[PDB]
């Protein structure tokens, strides 16, 4: 379970975070911006504030072009 | 089984009890009035909450915040969502109860008491129905959907911006429904008796059990932009992850012009 | 009170509750319902065409003499030709596929072309609304006497919006931003026989639709007159009998709604 390069490009996501993500089957950048908060809570080292600015960043990409 | 829930329920269906035996009342037009509805149910509320837990927040729209010395829980409440309905005897309003800890909502209900119909969710565990389990719509994108919403009355300055956004969002889906409880047009969401919901303007009690609803039931929410400030803003969109992104891309070009 | 009523109006009541039961039961158990497309965004099931046979049999059991019209077998002639039964089997189609619990029976018994008796049935709530003509409306037995609005501040307005003619779009969003500049709110619910029945209760205080069908509102149309009301088309006049653009409230209502909607009116509308 791997991340995708438009996942593992996004600002602010180190590789262990891709890979944490990959592992909830969070793979690609459009799958990221399909998730709440409350879908990525207990992330060793991933605060709610940052969980939040993540997500805002891939609809941003994904969704409004 | 979360013994909040059974507080939270034990509350709604009281005051839900109290509204109907009121409905029952002659109205305003056949009456051609002293009893506040809203404050006497937020009463039987607030007395069985306390019962249980005296030490909790709560915050309605009749008393603000309550503050209690456990500010690490809030209740947070709407006695009777749907007013207008209410007074005209239109039978469609809704008692909400939401459980917030330390930021986080973890129990929710939505009571229609002329229906019997009683809406429940709690946070990791799914949403149901007197016992069914929700699973929301199965819509791929706007084509032949069915999106409620409610109009500005409250904030007409934003009148053409709200018509507007109707107008264009009707090019692509087939109608819409206009209730009068914005909690039980969450609740439709998380059930897929409408496959989603847009509104402006709403405040925190309105929304704040309808949302955990949605997102229990495989459920997306956000603001008029995409983001998480909803609770801030009042501005809701809700609906599985295509519908919501449908939706929030067909109103963005008028988002921009109005700021 | 002495309780009583109508034979005519009897036979109505008794084919709409029998009908309502079935629509209910499948309502609840809709592992059986099939669903077809008619037109755009319109819908008919294996539900609609049961409850429309319910009514037809309970009707010629005790009528067989009388015409029955309806949307699917259209006009099954009879030997009197003085009476027609209007019928709608099931109107709010697509909330029932949605199990979105707000759809109704309708049925209305003309003589001469006018209308004399009028049910419309909801058989979630349970809610049987009736009317005679010259002897009122009943909600469960209660006489109906609509708002008491005097202009348009304030007021709730019912409506729907042309998902099965989408040519008159631009327009009706133009009639709908215009009105909310005077009225408070408006109610979309998707059932019109229900809509016209609310606004005779007085629980919304005006109505209006383009293009509606005849079995859509013949029974509410009665409702809403003998409750106060008056019905008219989008010009104040009486061609909503032959386009089923409808307006319904009370008088100084529609007034106010004709007054406020004239400028933004199109051709086809008007
Ligand atoms: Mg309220
Ligand atoms: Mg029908």
């Amino acid at each position: 379970n791997k991340p995708a390069d438009d996942l593992l490009n996004l600002e602010g996501v180190d590789r262990d975070l891709a890979f944490k993500l990959a592992a909830r089957g969070v793979c690609t950048l459009e799958d990221l911006a399909e998730q709440g908060i409350d879908d990525l809570a207990d992330i060793e080292g991933l605060t709610d504030e940052k969980a939040g600015a993540l997500i805002m960043a891939a609809r941003n990409i994904c969704w409004f072009g | 089984m979360h013994p909040m829930l059974n507080i939270a329920v034990r509350a709604a269906r009281k005051a839900g009890n109290l509204i109907a035996k009121n409905y029952e009342t002659p109205d305003a037009v056949e009456a051609s009035f002293v009893t506040n509805v809203d404050k006497a149910a937020e009463a039987v509320i607030i007395d069985t909450i306390r019962k249980s837990y005296p030490q909790h927040t709560i915050i309605t729209e009749e008393s603000g915040e309550l503050e209690g010395t456990d500010q690490d829980v809030q209740w947070v409440i709407d006695p009777l969502d749907g007013t207008t309905n209410f007074i005209k005897r239109l039978p469609h309003f809704a008692v909400s109860i939401a459980v917030r800890i330390k930021g986080r909502t973890e129990v929710a209900v939505v009571y229609d008491p002329m229906r019997n119909e009683l809406f429940t969710a709690t946070r990791g565990q799914g949403a149901q129905l007197n016992g069914y389990r929700l699973r929301g719509s199965t819509a791929r994108d706007l084509d032949g959907t069915i999106l409620a919403t409610g109009f500005p009355f409250k904030a007409k300055q934003y009148a053409t911006t709200y018509i507007n956004i109707v107008g264009k969002l009707f090019n692509e889906c087939a109608d819409f429904r206009r209730t009068g409880s914005a909690a039980l047009d969450l609740a439709y969401v998380a059930a897929g008796r409408v496959d989603g919901f847009f509104e402006i303007g709403l405040r925190p009690w309105d929304f704040a059990a309808g949302e955990l609803l949605v997102r229990e039931a495989g459920g997306i929410v956000s603001d008029f932009t995409g983001g998480h400030n909803y609770m801030l803003t009042g501005n809701i969109v809700a609906g599985n992850p295509r519908v919501v992104k449908a939706m929030l891309a067909n109103m963005r070009d008028e988002l921009s012009d109005a700021l």
